[PDB]
C-alpha cells in the first residue's frame, strides 16, 4: 500500500 | 546577500492536496525537478547554490546526471516566468545506507537572488516535536482541490514515529530516519509530484528544512499521514558530500 509521491508514483503490495 | 532560510516574500501561512496557493516566491528554495525534455514530476530543495536535496526514487527514470534539469524561481508548474533559472544536472549523489534521499551536484552556480535561496539545514540528529506545525510545498496533484498548476503550501502537524507506528496508523512502517506529518482526519497533504520537496519548519527568524517528501498510503487518507525523510539524521552526510566534491 506505499505509494511514492512522485509523477508517476512507485507503489509497493503493502 | 540573502541569509538562508529567510523569505522575501512573507508566506500566506494558511491554516498538495488542501492547503493554498502560496505567495510567488514565498518559498525560495523550492525546486522543480524535470527531465531533460520533460514536465514537472517532483520537487527538491536548493540548499547552497551548488546543491539540490531530493529523494531518491525522483532519479529511478535515469542513473545519468544528463537525464535532469533544474527549475529554480518558479511559481506556475508549465509556463515558467521569464525569470527563472534553468540548470543542468551535472552529479547524482544518493544516500549510501540506501534511504529515500539524494543530493544533485548543479552544473553551474545558482544565481541567489530575492527569488532563489537556500533552505537552512537543522543540527545533525535533532527531533523534531510531536505537534510541531511544519510546511509543506509543490507542484503536485491535489485531488480536486483549488490551486493545480500553482505553486501550493500546506501547514501540517508532526505526529511523533511512535504514534505514527501504531497499527490503525502506518503499522510499523516509519522508519527513525523518517517522520510524520498531517491530520488524523485527513484532507491536506503532499502527493504525487510533490516527492523530494521541502517540508520546513519555523524557528525563531528562520525556516529550516526538517523533511524530505517521500511517501504515504494514498493522500489525505483519514488516519495516514505522510512520511517524510528525516533531514536531521542526514546532515553530516550532506556536509561531507558538499565538502569533496
Amino acid at each position: 500500500g506505499r505509494c511514492t509521491k512522485s509523477r508517476p508514483p512507485i507503489c509497493f503490495p503493502d | 546577500s540573502f541569509d538562508c532560510g529567510k523569505p522575501q516574500v512573507e508566506p500566506k501561512k494558511c491554516p498538495v492536496v488542501g492547503g493554498c496557493v502560496a505567495h510567488p516566491h514565498s518559498w525560495p528554495w523550492q525546486v522543480s525537478l524535470r527531465t531533460r525534455f520533460g514536465m514537472h514530476f517532483c520537487g527538491g530543495t536548493l540548499i547552497s547554490p551548488e546543491w539540490v536535496l531530493t529523494a531518491a526514487h525522483c532519479l529511478e527514470k535515469s542513473p545519468r546526471p544528463s537525464s535532469y534539469k533544474v527549475i529554480l524561481g518558479a511559481h506556475q508548474e508549465v509556463n515558467l516566468e521569464p525569470h527563472v533559472q534553468e540548470i543542468e544536472v551535472s552529479r547524482l549523489f544518493l544516500e549510501p545506507t540506501r534511504k529515500d534521499i539524494a543530493l544533485l551536484k548543479l552544473s553551474s552556480p545558482a544565481v541567489i537572488t530575492d527569488k532563489v535561496i537556500p533552505a537552512c539545514l537543522p543540527s545533525p540528529n535533532y527531533v523534531v516535536a510531536d505537534r510541531t506545525e511544519c510546511f509543506i510545498t509543490g507542484w503536485g496533484e491535489t485531488q480536486g482541490t483549488f490551486g493545480a498548476g500553482l505553486l501550493k503550501e500546506a501547514q501540517l502537524p508532526v505526529i511523533e514515529n511512535k504514534v505514527c507506528n501504531r497499527y490503525e496508523f502506518l503499522n510499523g512502517r516509519v522508519q527513525s530516519t523518517e517522520l510524520c506529518a498531517g491530520h488524523l482526519a485527513g484532507g491536506t497533504d503532499s502527493c504525487q509530484g510533490d516527492s523530494g520537496g521541502p517540508l520546513v519548519c519555523f524557528e525563531k527568524d528562520k525556516y529550516i528544512l526538517q523533511g524530505v517528501t517521500s511517501w504515504g498510503l494514498g493522500c489525505a487518507r483519514p488516519n495516514k499521514p505522510g512520511v517524510y525523510v528525516r533531514v536531521s539524521r542526514f546532515v553530516t552526510w550532506i556536509e561531507g558530500v558538499m565538502r569533496n566534491n
